[PDB]
């Protein structure tokens, strides 16, 4: 065997499906020459999910880079890490992106697309049988996004008993890069609802205001938001890279945690997020790790939760504590806060434990759940989209490009009719 | 160019709330280059229109009061604002001018300042 | 890859371009000789240089540009200079007559008559290089050899390369101060050619230079040196992430595809910051917020005209240098809130972030001072219209009583295209005029 | 944080400004150059000089202050200083034409000419600090510049900043001695802006002075450098627990607040001791008792009144130094109980209590010696209300046969203006009448 193919897409999504290696080589013990180096012992067994079998324990990498522009190989192959994957992933082509959805689906779309297909067969083939495919990128421009809906699609279409994830990054009008973003995201929702599993929501502006409200950074950059959600998947991985009593794998969570396909959005989170000098006075306890993944401060939305209603909650926990703590603990806060889920379905909290620690830090846990908080993303992201095709200002480029503009008919159409069904669910009345 | 004669060294950057502020031919009339809106009746808007008259309709059965779309909206914003969630130590209802100026920002250690 | 081929047109296009690659070579490194002689103490160099200059076998550096003019003499002051080894004689082609602000001989009698032999240095070019993205056409609208020569030749580019990006660098006629008298009758001509067969332009005026020069760097004689320093400052700003990389790479399709919104309107305000001397970059604490507040200052801005006037479509936003994303982000927050600055019902939001992380460099003798970090802007408002106005005011107060037209007559052409010129641009008036105006 | 503005206008304003400026200097360790040479032996300096100065990347020190005059002489022999590599040239703004002693071309003629120029430098200026809380205004009543120009600016300051203090200083034509002819003209027109415009106000005067530096520190050949020394000494004293700290830090606020009974009644009475130089520091046993009785005395005040005239409504006062709080107790008590101060029958008691740990300093070649600890008195009473009446009957002998007065209908303003101002006088001194009058 049960092995994890990892794709990559666009240039954020480069940098931090790289951090994630790093993160990964160092917690299991792996030099920047691709030796191991380890001393643990669960870091042997299971080992080969995301590496592979190779003369010399000379273990590789297992992640295929898709990008438009060369320039972003050059500038992750410098790093103390770049010199392990496998060049031949990395299939770049010649002309750039531009930020542009269509063109980038278009042109650079089809005579490119030939030789990731390609080699992603050719890695799903190597092996005897996998679970899932895991793709890292954002909406933040044509690569990722241009990209990643379409692989997806061939992918689906090709293996559909397969694990389709993402952890795709949602826009924000008040931290924003592109002019033409919001055409993108409406572009790339239909796709993400209409031939994707499960994807969850990354915020860039709510992670610079965890990190500088509760972290106390300096000059928090980009490598710092890389590290919290290395983290964050790393931790949503271990049920099944470190098997413990209670172990939890990618179908059930995505089961267990999607009570209709159109909504399969989520909202991740970790927990111990604290300052530099407040790492030496802490206590290690469950009631505290349960403020930190209850509340609102600590989560990475640019949203409230507490305008809805809790739909599906999962706390996976990594370490050595009871059972007891986490059932009178998730007990007494549907007791409490009563008026924060849906009534009409009891026990929505899914208890997880992974007896084997994290490398570096002792006690962690990470929260994925799905609470009625996306609303106000999608209905104001529909505002702008209505606005901005109520004119028709930055079309022409598009219309050019030789697409027509009933796709974004459609696709608003689709907006509507997804936003209206969870204005209707969000209100869960038990009867008339 | 009276102005750049007259002043000499002047540039149009010297602005400043003075009677000389070029911004003054829009307040002669703003509904010069402007064109009125009335609410029309688009289909597209009116599919999402529809709902929302629905429920200010049956907001305005529940209380008995009439409203417009504009006071529908002010008042389900006094209602979510009642509701607890006003949100007043976050990103979603602070000023931008309102982060740089805060003690979270003085990173520097109090260290240094208990030595001052 | 990354690669451009630079036109010079004119005196002024050939001095920019000369400007533009001793700035080059002295920030990369590059010595005079076109060789790497530095081999006891070595000051850098190892870098990607392959998107202006090329590699030899033997380690030479050439140049890749075209410098043509009508006149020699350019030509022959350019080839007595310091720099004569470093690029062609055959890239420097000379002439026997001359425009000199004179649109009918240099488009009919004087440009078409060398027009193979630039068609096949620019061909050969093309072809020596591998990926070709746009070009750099320095002229003038003043300058006759920059207007007729320059209209003719980009007719032509345009036809026969139709997915390149065209760009456009010239001066424009400043109302208060000039230097001719005919320089309206060149540009009411070769605007129409700029905006009918060309996807983007800049418009830069000398007025303003002396303006910012006076009151910042405080001189009282200035010098076309500094003026052609500060506009090769702003090339290689514009240009900064293509020699070089950084956290978010910023190439001339990635802004150029959003700095038009329509075929119509693709003249961008540019302004570059900090414009500053020695002495004013010493006790002056420098950080983002400041110089991106005094990039929409109007007396810094390259064109004499009030923002405040009209409001914003489209906004490109770069940088240069060592720049912190949350100052950035600050900035930002701050802009979007100020109520001095207008914009349009329309657009709520629009700029890119181009970060770099090298530094701009400075020249040994110039003005400039060494400044941590730099920054331009390329803005698109309405309110720039004013000048494209005032030249038509002046073009039907000189057309009402046809003055200095007989020559253009004699030397032949169709008096029609004077007022198909004026009702093209009282057309792009009109439609301006129409954008500016919101709901 | 705690972070003022300075604002220095006419020669007075600018000589003071720099006696400021040089004290904190000297008294901070701050060295004339602006950065910190001194790596051999060290002296001091680490503290949050932040309220006053600005620290740069490289360990530099900006001063944040407004130095501006019509008259460019003052600002050159400024600048042909020894502090000139401190400041900033941008900060001092000549002028061509002056006011010198008249309030009609600075007003109107002068004045109004540079002003979008200093309201962009004081916004920068603001800009440029986080926490802001109130001003220092350095003017005068007698200089026209320093009177119309002080006026103007402080009227649009007060319309753009409203919940900032504002503060005021400035010197009185003493009726006894005088400078120019035309003092009471500028000030019949200023007090009245100043009142109405303004939160509060602090009034001295130069005999005064004259006769503490001949009665203590026995001067036969006195100096503009003492008599700065002093008005130095006393704003450092003021804004003593902002810079540092103490037992019981008393910000601008927290005496302004209080030292403000009415709208109208702002104009406290300033008194600084012990003002003594060396030779009377050395064999006299200084207490707080004895210091805090001086105060009172009126051959100690600045201002010409006898305080047993009228009677005390509000007292603040303030300590620098080391000072222990029995004494300061000890004190209270024994005053509150003197049938020689008068008080109204209505405030039993009012004053505060300023603890600061950092002894005042001293200066090489200065008067002061070396002084434990200091103490700063802010009273409020109606004996003062007396210079205004002095004032308004020279202001009324001159007008009733129009002295001096064609000049300024020439230069343009309303001659009911006067007429204004005379009967504002008189309303204010007729309520400092009946507040004065107890039950």
């Amino acid at each position: 065997m049960r092995e994890i193919v990892h794709l990559q897409a666009g240039q954020c999504g480069n940098q931090i499906g790289a951090k994630f290696w790093e993160v990964i080589s160092d917690e299991h013990g792996i030099d920047p020459t691709g030796t191991y180096h380890g001393d643990s012992d669960l870091q042997l067994e299971r080992i080969n999910v995301y590496y592979n079998e190779a003369t010399g324990g000379k273990y590789v990498p297992r992640a295929v880079l898709v990008d438009l522009e060369p320039g972003t190989m050059d500038s992750v192959r410098s790093g103390p890490f770049g010199q392990i994957f496998r060049p031949d992933n990395f299939v770049f082509g010649q002309s750039g992106a531009g930020n542009n959805w269509a063109k980038g689906h278009y042109t650079e779309g089809a005579e490119l697309v030939d030789s990731v297909l390609d080699v992603v067969r050719k890695e799903a083939e190597s092996c005897d049988c996998l679970q899932g495919f895991q793709l890292t990128h954002s909406l933040g421009g044509g690569t990722g996004s241009g990209m990643g809906t379409l692989l997806i699609s061939k992918i689906r279409e090709e293996y559909p008993d397969r694990i389709m994830n993402t952890f795709s990054v949602v826009p924000s009008p008040k931290v924003s890069d592109t002019v033409v973003e919001p055409y993108n995201a409406t572009l790339s929702v239909h796709q993400l609802v209409e031939n994707t599993d499960e994807t969850y929501c990354i915020d860039n502006e709510a992670l610079y205001d965890i990190c500088f409200r509760t972290l106390k950074l300096t000059t928090p950059t980009y490598g710092d938001l890389n590290h919290l959600v290395s983290a964050t998947m790393s931790g949503v991985t271990t049920c099944l890279r470190f098997p413990g009593q209670l172990n939890a794998d990618l179908r059930k969570l995505a089961v267990n945690m999607v009570p209709f396909p159109r909504l399969h959005f989520f909202m991740p989170g970790f927990a111990p997020l604290t300052s530099r000098g407040s790492q030496q006075y802490r206590a290690l306890t469950v009631p505290e790790l349960t403020q930190q993944m209850f509340d609102a401060k600590n989560m990475m939305a640019a949203c409230d939760p507490r305008h809805g209603r809790y739909l599906t909650v999962a706390a996976v926990f990594r370490g050595r504590m009871s059972m007891k703590e986490v059932d009178e603990q998730m007990l007494n806060v549907q007791n409490k806060n009563s008026s924060y889920f849906v009534e009409w379905i009891p026990n929505n909290v899914k208890t997880a434990v992974c007896d084997i620690p994290p490398r570096g830090l002792k006690m962690s846990a990470t929260f994925i759940g799905n609470s009625t908080a996306i609303q106000e993303l999608f209905k104001r992201i529909s505002e702008q989209f209505t606005a901005m095709f109520r004119r028709k200002a930055f079309l022409h480029w598009y219309t050019g490009e030789g697409m027509d503009e009933m796709e974004f008919t459609e696709a608003e159409s689709n907006m509507n009719d997804l936003v209206s069904e969870y204005q209707q669910y969000q209100d869960a009345t038990a009867e008339e | 160019l009276k102005h750049s004669n007259k002043k000499g060294n002047a540039f149009i950057e010297h602005y400043d709330p003075k009677e000389y502020d070029p911004f003054y031919m829009s307040k002669e009339d703003p509904n010069f280059l402007k064109v009125i809106m009335p609410p029309f009746r688009d289909p597209l808007k009116k599919a999402q229109y529809d709902q929302d008259d629905e429920k200010r309709t049956l907001l305005q059965c529940e209380t008995g009061k009439i409203y417009t779309m504009k006071e529908f909206k002010e008042i389900e914003k006094a209602q979510l604002h009642s509701r607890f969630p006003s949100i007043s130590n976050s990103r979603q209802s602070m000023t931008p001018n309102g982060w740089l100026k805060v003690p979270m920002s003085y990173i520097e250690s109090e260290f240094c300042k208990k030595s001052r | 890859m990354r690669e451009c081929i630079s036109i010079h047109v004119g005196q002024a296009g050939v001095q920019i371009g000369n400007a533009c690659w001793e700035l080059y070579c002295l920030e990369h490194g590059i010595q005079p000789d076109g060789q790497m002689p530095s081999d006891k103490t070595i000051g850098g160099g190892d870098d990607s240089f392959n998107t202006f200059f090329s590699e030899t076998g033997a380690g030479k550096h050439v140049p890749r540009a075209v410098f043509v003019d009508l006149e020699p003499t350019v030509v022959d002051e350019v080839r007595t200079g310091t720099y004569r080894q470093l690029f062609h004689p055959e890239q420097l082609i000379t002439g026997k007559e001359d425009a000199a602000n004179n649109y009918a001989r240099g488009h009919y009698t004087i440009g078409k008559e060398i027009v193979d032999l630039v068609l096949d240095r620019i061909r050969k070019l093309a072809d020596l290089c591998t990926g070709l993205q746009g070009f750099l056409i320095f002229h003038s609208f003043g300058g006759g050899t920059g207007s007729g020569f320059a209209s003719l030749l980009m007719e032509r580019l345009s036809v026969d390369y139709g997915k390149k990006s065209k760009l456009e660098f010239a001066i424009y006629p400043a109302p208060q101060v000039s230097t001719a008298v005919v320089e309206p009758y060149n540009s009411i001509l070769t605007t129409h050619t700029t905006l009918e067969h060309s996807d983007c332009a800049f418009m830069v005026d000398n007025e303003a230079i002396y303006d910012i020069c006076r009151r910042n760097l405080d001189i009282e004689r200035p010098t076309y040196t500094n003026l052609n320093r500060l506009i090769g400052q702003i090339v290689s700003s514009i240009t900064a992430s293509l020699r070089f990389d950084g956290a978010l790479n910023v190439d001339l399709t990635e802004f150029q595809t959003n700095l038009v919104p329509y075929p119509r309107i693709h003249f961008p305000l540019a302004t570059y910051a900090p414009v500053i001397s020695a002495e004013k970059a010493y006790h002056e604490q420098l950080s983002v917020a400041e110089i991106t507040n005094a990039c929409f200052e109007p007396a810094n801005q390259m064109v004499k005209c009030d923002p405040r006037h009209g409001k914003y479509m489209a906004c490109c936003m770069l940088y240069r240098g060592d720049v912190v994303p949350k100052d950035v982000n600050a900035a930002i927050a701050t802009i979007k809130t100020k109520r001095t600055i207008q914009f349009v019902d329309w657009c709520p939001t629009g700029f890119k972030v181009g970060i770099n992380y090298q530094p701009p460099t400075v020249v040994p003798g110039g003005d400039l001072a060494k400044v941590q970090r730099a920054v331009c802007m390329l803005s698109n408002t309405t309110a720039i219209a004013e000048a494209w106005a005032r030249l038509d005011h002046k073009f039907d107060l000189m057309y009402a009583k046809r003055a200095f037209v007989h020559w253009y007559v004699g030397e032949g052409m169709e008096e029609g295209e004077f007022s198909e010129a004026r009702e093209d641009l009282a057309a792009l008036e009109k439609d301006y005029e129409e954008v500016g105006v919101d709901s």
